[PDB]
């Protein structure tokens, strides 16, 4: 599995030689391109991406596809070695903080911090409101977990996020309901032959940034693969609706 | 060790939890200070140097009626935080209850029902009372009851609502506020206890001759009945029935819990010398169609499981033959596939009467519980009058003002199809 | 003749080292001023096992009282029958180990040892045969396990050729007054195993549900547990004091209960515990106390013996009896429950009767059991010491008094061995 | 033989002393004028004919407040020497209560610690009381604590502050002196229990029903929680907890000192009548986070240790009982490498009440004692009280026109964002 920089920065020796070894393993033709790189005298410079700021003309729509460009832009990482380590019970302004040192550094970035990031963005915005989804899924005789940041701006479903496939993760807010965009996640999954086992669904998160209140992820719960398409329908539209009202605490 | 605890919420349960505490202290010998001068233990709390404490929780959005009770003679009984105010009514609003007021109030409600539930070792269940009619007791019991079950999974709720009359009501939006709450009293309750004003103000006028009677009386003849069904935690009798061992015998299919409730002898002071209230006469006047507190017909429809709770001077020889007799009337249709349907119970604790109440000092009274299928019409004349005004879209204005949207309305009339459906569907 | 010296370290062992001393005086006949007041000469022929003879013909008990607090001192001498004591046998500090092993150890209690050993060696070389010493004190603080460890070292590098007795109360899960329990626990149970003869660990949690289930008390106070463990206490040693068919002394339940050097850490009982009410519904013969003794609702320290096979078992009954009941009744117990006995041993069972019951009965009978199944007890302080020490929590208070973190280690790798040493005949 | 001398400076610290020996003089039945009509040796020392001298040294720099002790009905309790004042307040400075004004007076204070300390003959700490947001209560404290450290190595010190409150504030320069305050408060006393005045107000407003409450009801509850911590001292229990012991018990790492108190039953007169006020609703009342005297919801955060003063009418069972009721609630949540996070207390005296104040004569009180990692939010606001006005340089000629230098600022910045860091590094899983 995919290892986690812990020494802050710049990356210590033990994580450096590790995630070399690694890659140096994984890759078939291995230490030529590696030690290429690593003798590089004179490697071109990488531009840093600008941070966008919100206008008032410009419409919402496209602010979520600009964020989306950005993140796009950011070169999302398959080096297999995470540089920003993430705790999920952690107070929220811990997460801000983490968030404004990734800006500022831009480096390659996976799904969790990339909805971290999105959050981040988008906490300017209290017309623009925002959740999690995850979703733990069967292939291949192994379980994998996805995560991706849901949007309800105008009374339209709309998701962010990231993965190394392509239609896994951005969609824009045309959806009417959340019913319709969680099984049209669920057949671009089923499209590269992965079945879908449990989703989750969380809460709209607080518009303060520097606030303890912790992200939630487990408010709600279901095992998507046993049950028929329409009590998941009808129990999923209860919810959006206990959601967008505030009720749910 | 066997404890309830009741939640009154909005005028009509505050009106009706004045009597239901009066009527226990006087059970109980209970003064209005809390002084008494071990059967209370299942509604009351020692606190040491002989002070007892209800185990309620008064709630209301409008401080006009809790600040009676306040400054009323009961100031010095309920503990001064139990009683829970706003400021501003949910005015007939459904919406206003359940989203905008309802969630600035429901934490401190919550919290001592937590209070209170700890200090109970072991807890039979909850008993809320409300009207359908309102837009605090829908909205805010809505509210109420959800967090309750996602909290006390396990509890059994009974409520006991006030449903609207066909013919006499006080408000001009009823219907939308029944038909929103009758998705919470059917997906979180246990035993909905329906009643209405018309059947017993007809009942006062007719058996105990009161030509214009009020709140108070309905009230007292309400609470008579709740404390005839938790009688058998309290006392000792013959035949003991508790909360579980009566929704079991009630409730054959999970959704079919809507009974109506019964009771009798009720006559006046000076009627009673007259007449000689044996067994038998106070069950078959149980079943008479005269005195039923729901306006409905029961001979258009037929019982389905039957309780009779007994309580005073009875045997169970008496009640054998009566349901003997009952069982072969013609007029009483029993379902087939209920070959026995009468769950009894006895005590020895005779019915007590208020000093300032219309009622006589009877020997042996008998509380009726009915799963019968007529009180589908009961429903069916409300969704009429929902379907006169929804066509015009009347007053919906306020409604998805105030923050709810518009499918609701649809989705809680088909609810009620699909009920009413269910309720025609069994007793074929 | 055979004497025995007595110390008492910490509040938990001083309380119950004052229980057990009403209890004896009790027993023999004592007033609390010392006087003796008895009545049958039986009393009166071994009184000096525990008791030494002063002019004026009165009774002081061989006691020392140790604490690095002067308070637990004038408590016990303000309490009944605290007037007993020689005041020169008591020992202060200026103040307690807060609860902190290497402050009990090498800091603070290292420069009121030599005082204990004085008087300890005062009284010892004041006797003509000195069968050995018993010791009360608890394993889950600063005062009494790490002073307590310290002089049990001392004493047996200074008598190599005698027997120790500590009576200690380990720490269990449920009931817990403490934040740093299993630090000192393991750091004494580390010396306990090499430098004593016989522990008997009682336990508080197992005390309590004595208390709720079998006498049926509504506010059990730690004088009702003292108590308890003080009629153990009498009961271990009473063959040394009375005449009785087939006694046996200290040593005699030495060799008979261990059979292999390091296993000899034992779990007591008692019987007849009976609430008041329930005093009318029994009979009061052998059956019912052989039956009681061996109820799994009966031993004093929080395990199961079900769990683990009984290597070796000792009875020792107080009372007038028949000695055939006792042998038959001894027999069928081990045949009924062979699963729960060991095969390899051909006998489990050592009995002992004594004629003079206690006080207040007509017979009685005390169980000490060396069950394999007291890992369990060990285990689960193992666990909590691997949750703390993994992060170091709370350690820089005991590197502070000049104490490696290689003892750590030492202590927890000596503790595993054990568990694995007992763990090893099941 | 068990002691500790209290020192309080500055107009909160003098204001809080003056309930606390209210407390104590009512607890032993010393008169105001000091006659009695051997517990009370903690805190007042004999010295012939039963005059009773409390073990204090009030100290202000500025003089209005201690004449109004001097002039007050304690001026017959404490002997004249011990009552030392100033000629100009330090204005809210730090630099001037440290640096510039605080050096006139030091030496006279010091000295008289050194005698008070010298009659003693077992010490077992110092019960030093000061404010952060105040110019005294942070330079002053932090010259006389650098003192102390210097010269008695290895005596514990608490300190009972009062940090300031989120919104509630009566200065504009508050932030520059708690971050100031910071670093003498680590590295050189041994527990600092933080306190709001916006806790204690609504506390008073839900549980007391008061609506107008002033200092004195604030300084009250403070000084319940004092004298309930320095309770195994005086009297005799079924357990007993003296300073050293609760100190190994709280403080895992040497670092992190910060616990937060809690005290239970707080309940009017009126009230009192329809509770029962058992044990096992004492101790679940000291958890919610309605009752918290600083203002972070401690749901956010897990507790390390904790510690359980009880003191009345209770026995070890119920204790228990109502322990392992806390363990199988799973809002409450402990860290995994501290298993067993419970030091128990228990005393027999009951709770005292003073004649004019407003409390219910209950019999059993609890005193809880939490090393939680949710301080870190009280911490933090204040941050961003710093970082809002040190960017503008505003305020800082003041500092430095008094000889502090400016680099000090970032300094102390710094090591906060290290604790503040070092508090959240542990808490985390395994
Ligand atoms: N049967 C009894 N058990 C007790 C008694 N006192 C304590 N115990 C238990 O002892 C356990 C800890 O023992 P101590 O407090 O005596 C540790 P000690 O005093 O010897 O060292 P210091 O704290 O440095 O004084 C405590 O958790 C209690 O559960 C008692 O009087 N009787
Ligand atoms: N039987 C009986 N019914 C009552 C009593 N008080 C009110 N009601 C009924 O309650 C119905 C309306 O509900 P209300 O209780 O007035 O409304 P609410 O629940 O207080 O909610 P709000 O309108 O926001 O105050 C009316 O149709 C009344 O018939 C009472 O004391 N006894
Ligand atoms: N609880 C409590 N807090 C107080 C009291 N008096 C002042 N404070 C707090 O003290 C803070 C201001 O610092 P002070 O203690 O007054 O400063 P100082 O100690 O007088 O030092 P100088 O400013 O030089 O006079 C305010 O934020 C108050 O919250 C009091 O009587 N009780
Ligand atoms: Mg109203
Ligand atoms: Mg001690
Ligand atoms: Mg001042």
């Amino acid at each position: 599995l995919f290892h986690v920089n812990k020494s802050g920065f710049p990356i210590d020796s033990h994580t450096w030689e590790r995630m070399w070894m690694h890659v140096a393993k994984v890759h078939p033709k291995g230490g030529e391109m590696v030690g290429a790189i690593r003798n590089a005298a004179f490697l071109a410079k990488p531009s840093i991406p600008q941070v966008p700021n919100y206008r008032l003309s410009m419409t919402i729509p496209d602010w979520l596809q600009a964020i989306q460009n950005y993140m796009k832009t950011l070169q999302y990482n398959h080096t297999g070695t995470q540089f920003f380590e993430i705790r999920k019970m952690r107070p929220l302004s811990g997460l801000m903080e983490t968030a404004k040192e990734m800006t500022r550094e831009s480096l390659p970035i996976k799904a969790l911090e990339a909805v971290i990031l999105g959050i981040y963005l988008t906490n300017g915005q209290p017309s623009i409101e925002r959740f999690p989804i995850s979703f733990k899924t069967y292939f291949s005789g192994n379980y994998f977990h996805h995560v991706v940041l849901g949007i309800y701006c105008n009374g339209r479903y709309g998701s962010l996020g990231m993965s190394r496939r392509a239609e896994l993760m951005d969609k824009p807010l045309t959806f009417r309901t959340l019913s319709d965009l969680i099984f049209d996640f669920e057949d671009s999954y089923k499209k590269y032959l992965h079945t879908v086992k449990k989703v989750k669904i969380g809460l709209y998160v607080p518009h303060e940034p520097h606030s303890f209140q912790p992200i939630e992820w487990k408010q709600l719960v279901l095992n998507v693969s046993k049950m028929l398409r329409a009590d998941i329908r009808k129990e999923l539209e209860k919810y959006a609706r206990d959601m967008r009202m505030k009720i749910l605490k | 060790m066997r404890e309830c605890i009741s939640i009154h919420v909005g005028q009509a349960g505050v009106q009706i939890g004045n009597a239901c505490w009066e009527l226990y202290c006087l059970e109980h010998g209970i003064q209005p200070d809390g002084q008494m001068p071990d059967s209370f233990n299942t509604f009351f709390s020692e606190t040491g140097a002989g002070k007892h404490v209800p185990r309620a929780v008064f709630v209301d959005l409008e401080p006009t009626v809790i600040d009676e009770v306040r400054t009323g003679t009961y100031r010095q009984l309920f503990h001064p935080e139990q009683l829970i105010t706003g400021k501003e009514d949910a005015a007939n609003n459904y919406a206003r209850g359940h989203y905008t007021i309802g969630k600035e109030i429901i934490d401190l409600v919550l919290d001592r029902i937590r209070k209170l539930a700890d200090q109970c070792t072991g807890l039979q269940g909850f008993l809320v009372f409300h009207s359908f009619g309102g837009g605090t007791g829908s909205g805010f019991t809505s509210l109420l009851m959800e967090r309750l079950s996602v909290d006390y999974g396990k509890k059994s709720k009974l409520e006991f609502s006030i449903y609207p009359a066909p013919q006499v009501s006080t408000a001009v939006v009823e219907p939308y506020n029944s038909i929103l709450t009758t998705h919470t009293t059917l997906e979180h309750s246990d035993c909905a206890f329906m009643v209405d004003n018309e059947a017993i103000y007809d009942i006062c006028r007719r058996n105990l001759d009161i030509e214009r009677p009020t709140y108070t009386n309905l009230n007292r003849l309400i609470s008579q009945i709740v404390s005839s069904i938790t009688a058998s935690l309290r006392f000792d009798g013959a035949l003991n029935v508790d909360l579980t061992e009566f929704q079991t015998n009630l409730v054959p299919y999970p959704r079919i819990h809507f009974p109506l409730a019964t009771y009798a002898p009720v006559i006046s002071a000076e009627k009673a010398y007259h007449e000689q209230l044996s067994v038998a006469e106070i069950t078959n006047a149980c079943f008479e169609p005269a005195n039923q507190m729901v306006k409905c017909d029961p001979r258009h429809g037929k019982y389905m499981a039957c309780c009779l709770l007994y309580r005073g001077d009875v045997v169970p020889k008496d009640v054998n033959a009566a349901i003997a007799t009952i069982k072969t009337k013609r007029s009483i249709q029993f379902v087939d596939w209920c070959p026995t349907g009468f769950k009894v119970g006895i005590n020895y604790q005779p019915p007590t009467v208020v000093p300032g109440g219309d009622l006589a000092k009877v020997q042996r009274a008998v509380c009726m519980l009915s799963n019968t299928t007529a009180i589908a019409e009961a429903w069916a004349r409300l969704d009429h009058k929902f379907d006169l005004m929804y066509a015009k879209r009347a007053f919906v204005h306020w409604y998805v003002g105030e923050g709810m949207e518009e499918g609701e309305f649809s989705e809680a009339r088909e609810d009620m199809a699909a009920l009413e459906k269910d309720y025609e569907e069994v007793g074929v | 003749m055979r004497e025995i010296v007595h110390i008492q370290a910490g509040q938990c062992g001083n309380q119950i080292g004052a229980k057990f001393w009403e209890v004896i005086s009790d027993e023999h006949g004592i007033d609390p001023t010392g006087s003796y007041h008895g009545d049958s000469d039986l009393q009166l022929e071994r009184i000096n096992v525990y008791y030494n003879e002063a002019a004026g013909n009165k009774y002081v008990p061989r006691a020392i009282l140790v604490d690095l607090e002067p308070g637990t001192m004038d408590s016990v001498r303000s309490g009944p029958f605290g007037q007993i004591f020689r005041p020169d046998n008591f020992v202060f500090g200026q103040s307690g180990a807060g609860n902190n092993w290497a402050k009990g150890h090498y800091t603070e209690g290292a420069e009121l040892v030599d005082s204990v050993l004085d008087v300890v060696r005062k009284e010892s070389e004041s006797c003509d045969c000195l069968q050995g010493f018993q010791l009360t004190h608890s394993l889950g603080g600063g005062t009494g396990s790490g002073m307590g460890t310290l002089l049990i070292s001392k004493i047996r590098e200074e008598y190599p050729d005698r027997i120790m007795n500590t009576f200690s109360v380990v720490p269990s899960p449920k009931v817990s007054d403490t934040v740093v329990e299993p630090y000192n626990a393991t750091l004494s149970v580390h010396q306990l195993v090499e430098n004593t003869d016989e522990t008997y660990c009682i336990d508080n949690e197992a005390l309590y549900d004595i208390c709720f289930r079998t006498l049926k008390l509504t506010t059990p106070t730690y004088g009702d547990l003292n108590h308890l463990v003080s009629a153990t206490m009498s009961g271990v040693t009473t063959c040394l004091r009375f005449p009785g068919q087939l006694n046996a002394d200290l040593r005699k339940l030495a060799v008979n209960m261990v059979p292999f050097p390091r296993l000899h850490f034992f779990m007591p009982g008692f019987a007849p515990l009976t609430s008041r009410g329930s005093q009318q519904y029994r009979a009061l013969t052998v059956p019912e106390l052989t039956q009681q003794m061996f109820d799994a609702k009966n031993m004093m320290a929080a395990c199961d013996p079900r769990h683990g096979r009984y290597l070796t078992v000792a009875a020792v009954f107080r009372g007038r009896m028949s000695m055939k009941e006792v042998d038959e009744q001894m027999l069928n117990v081990q045949n009924k429950n062979s699963s729960y006995f060991v095969e390899w041993i051909p006998n489990n069972v050592k009995t002992a009767v004594c004629d003079i019951p206690p006080r207040g009965l007509k017979m009685s009978a005390t169980f000490i059991g060396n069950s394999t199944a007291i890992q369990e007890l060990f285990k689960r302080i193992s666990e909590q010491f691997t949750a703390m020490f993994r992060r170091k929590a709370f350690l820089h208070w005991y590197t502070g008094e000049g104490m490696d973190e290689m003892e750590f280690t030492e202590a927890e790798s000596n503790m595993n061995d054990l568990v694995s040493e007992y763990q090893q005949y099941q």
